[PDB]
């Protein structure tokens, strides 16, 4: 997998920096303007982005980032002014500050929903990048800006790792992988796109019936209603007209939960026994989302096989569709296909980055023109000194 | 009333002056107003207990502020859920965000007024309302692919009678004062249960006033 | 009441529930 | 746990 | 007086001495005492049975209504009160309380005729 370089317009990015102040003068207004607590614009943190020449500036950028996430005008942070910031940043480390300041997402709240998202990844695999690829693919779920028409990018490398993962995954992991799946998987257009949403439900199915429902939806954009095995079910039975799937992954992994459910339930001291940090603690704090009259999804495991069972057969007698070519056939799409949808948002770029340049000079004359009225203003004031 | 030896007092308008002054100059934030131990669930600026119905939810959920600070631009135009609607009403019940201030006070960002669109059991208002009981460790985020799931909603009419009897003694002085002046029709009186409609007590009221109309 | 309320009550009161009666005697006998 | 990232000195020789 | 705020309220002033108590319905703004300075003195009550075996009431109803129309709130016994004349209809805590007592009533003929047993 991987982006072809025609989205690299540098030359934009250049007539980006107009600016041209020194440092000293922007860090020294801000930080006597903090002491004071008064509020700033955008417009002089910005400045101060658009003057980074060093890595040891970026450093300061991101301590006054921090600081202007809480100034009083934090929510004013404009899309350029992230955007410039991201652009630095890939020139001296691409790597390390624009992954940290997304891990620490609500102290710095850069939340680049844009297409910069593409941009950060594109680099990150053009330098062979897999183990923060994942994290900041995970963040991306979080702030769930899975939007663009080139989503199916994002998509092709949460499936890469899914062939090198041969791990005993880990409360969080599974959750993860699910929800990195589920929500970005909307390609209706591919069966790819549909086998990665049966191998995300299967994932949160083996949460939800092994330990907990409450913790799926704790932290992410999910859905609360239980059954998720069962919401799995209905996406093989849509399959009686739509003839594309995957199929592959899909079956595997839903004979891995059957194989755990088949053993958990006669071999309570082997499967169900891990449980044993507190017993006294967990039975006070316990809390029952669940009503009486919602069936225990215990008791729908018999149901869950039965159905199962004869929809395999089923499909693969229409269904033509059963190979693990999955992840080329997902590979040639953003080889092939992505092309043209990079080349459709070329010319959005020039319209965003034409409405930011719009609004710089609207920003730049706003400040001007009150510049001048305080002025005009002291200058009579002092002329004619009238006070009570 | 007045008296004619009225001793012009200065000091009680002088504290009122001060005292106003102090308290506008010293406003408490939202930050450390509401910070809460979660351990002795004792607030330590108001001196407070929680009462033991609360204790669960405090520790189980977040709060509406701490599910919206890691959103684009605080989550305008996004949908917000209460654990307490979703609970006992079947129907959905979200709010529609429209504007949202936080307080800079708070190392994480987690306080914070906020104003919205209010939508309950499928009604839907036509005016912004601040959103009241924010620091309610109850509230939800709803993802975007459920977002029309819930904003789907099936009209049910209202079964309730529109007139009911009324009380056998009240009853009876109506019948008594029409057939002493005169009007001798048989029909029973009704009430009108028309105008008495009662909105459910969880129904979030109107934190602003109302002014003369 | 149906019974899908008296659940949603047993699941708000949980822990602090009392024992539910049935329809009260249409009349009292005496002692 | 976060760490607030320590004060940097962005005062230049030059001036 | 001159209280800060209050609603005005129709209750029940006790009098008489002890060991025989004596309500006069009365109407009063809710920050003043219960024996204090009323707007108007609505009725009586009488709590102990006479030689009839009755326990006397009285009501102003055209005035009664008169104050419940401006905005008058009421207390507890004064809607039980009211509830069983007629006026209102019953009070939903006096149900349950009659309620309550068939279930102790009935728990006490079993309790009683199951040691006879
Ligand atoms: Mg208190
Ligand atoms: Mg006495």
């Amino acid at each position: 997998c991987l982006l072809s370089a025609a989205y690299v317009d540098s030359h934009k990015w250049e007539a980006r920096d107009k600016e041209d102040c020194h440092l000293a003068d922007l860090a020294s207004l801000m930080d006597k303007t903090y002491e004071r607590k008064l509020p700033v614009s955008s417009l002089t943190i910005s400045r101060f982005v658009d003057n980074i020449a060093s890595r040891e500036d970026i450093d300061h950028a991101e301590y006054y980032l921090y600081k202007f996430r809480h100034s009083p005008n934090c929510w004013y942070l404009r899309d350029w002014t992230i955007h410039t910031w991201i652009r630095q940043c890939l020139k001296y480390g691409a790597q390390d500050k624009a992954l940290y300041t997304l891990k620490n997402k609500v102290q710095y709240g850069i939340f680049p929903d844009n297409y910069t998202f593409n941009l950060l990844m594109d680099y990150f695999i053009k330098k062979e990048n897999y183990k923060d690829a994942l994290s900041v693919v995970f963040e991306i779920m979080m702030q769930e800006a899975f939007e663009v028409p080139s989503t199916q990018l994002l998509s092709l490398y949460v499936l890469y790792h899914c062939l090198a993962e041969k791990t005993d995954l880990s409360w969080e992991e599974e959750r993860n992988f699910g929800a990195s799946l589920l929500l970005p998987g909307l390609k209706q257009k591919n069966s790819v796109g549909l086998s990665s949403q049966l191998y995300g439900y299967a994932l949160l199915g083996k949460v939800e019936l092994q330990q907990g429902l409450r913790a799926v939806y704790c932290n992410m954009p999910l859905l609360w209603q239980p059954g998720y095995l069962h919401r799995a079910l209905q996406v093989m039975e849509k399959v009686a007209s739509s003839p594309e799937d995957g199929q592959l992954c899909g079956e595997a992994l839903d004979v891995l939960d059957r194989v755990l459910k088949a053993v958990t339930a006669p071999a309570q001291g082997t499967s169900e026994e891990q449980p044993q940090e507190g017993e006294e603690s967990q039975r006070s704090e316990e809390l029952v989302e669940q009503l009486d009259v919602e069936e225990t999804e215990q008791s729908k495991l018999p149901q869950y096989l039965e159905r199962f069972e004869a929809l395999r057969s089923k499909l693969q007698a229409l269904g033509k569709v059963e190979s693990e070519s999955l992840l080329t056939l997902s590979t040639q799409l953003a080889k092939a296909q992505l092309p043209t949808c990079e080349a459709e948002d070329i010319a959005v770029y020039e319209q965003r980055l034409q409405q930011w340049h719009g609004e710089r000079v609207r920003l730049i004359q706003r400040e001007q023109e009150q510049r001048e009225r305080a002025r005009q203003d002291y200058e009579a004031r002092r002329a004619a000194k009238a006070s009570a | 009333m007045a008296r004619k030896k009225v001793r012009p007092r200065l000091i009680a308008e002088l504290a009122r002056r001060v005292r106003a002054l102090r308290e506008q100059r010293e406003r408490p934030r939202d930050s450390q107003r509401y910070a809460l131990d979660y351990e002795t669930m004792m607030r330590p600026h108001s001196g407070n207990r929680l009462p033991m119905r609360a204790w669960a939810d405090v520790r189980h959920e977040s709060r509406l502020l701490q599910l919206l600070n890691r959103l684009p631009l605080f989550g305008l135009g996004r949908l917000v859920t209460r654990k307490s609607w979703l609970w006992q009403h079947d129907e959905p019940c979200y709010w529609r965000l429209t504007r949202v201030r936080p307080d800079y006070a708070a190392e994480n960002l987690d306080h914070g007024k906020a104003w919205g669109i209010l939508t309950f059991k499928g009604k839907t208002e036509s005016e912004a309302r601040e959103i009241e009981q924010v620091m309610y460790h109850d509230w939800r985020l709803v993802p975007k692919h459920e977002e029309e799931a819930f904003t789907a909603f099936t009209l049910v009419p209202e079964d309730t009678p529109l007139s009911v009897p009324y009380p056998p003694l009240l009853r009876a002085m109506i019948l008594a004062q029409r057939q002493k002046y005169g009007d001798t029709s048989t029909e029973e009186p009704m009430l009108n249960l028309e105008r008495a409609r009662i909105d459910p007590w969880d129904y979030p009221a109107k934190l602003e006033a109302k002014t003369k109309t | 009441p149906p019974e899908r309320e008296l659940s949603r009550l047993r699941r708000l009161y949980q822990g602090r529930l009392r024992e539910e009666s049935g329809p009260p005697p249409e009349l009292m006998p005496e002692v | 746990a976060f760490q607030p990232p320590p004060k940097p000195v962005i005062v230049d020789k030059r001036r | 007086r001159a209280y800060r705020g209050g609603h005005l309220t129709i209750r029940l002033a006790l009098g008489g001495c002890t060991n025989r108590p004596f309500y006069r319905i009365v109407a009063a703004h809710s920050k003043c005492p219960r024996d204090g300075r009323f707007v108007e003195q609505l009725g009586s009550y009488d709590p102990l049975p006479n030689s009839h075996g009755e326990k006397l009431v009285a009501l102003n109803f055209d005035r009664i209504r008169h104050w419940i129309g401006c905005g008058a709130h009421l207390s507890k016994p004064v809607e039980k009160l009211l509830g069983l004349s007629g006026f209102y209809p019953l009070h939903p805590m006096m149900i349950t309380n009659a309620e309550r007592l068939r279930r102790k009533r009935a728990r006490e003929v079993l309790l009683a005729s199951q040691k006879t047993d």
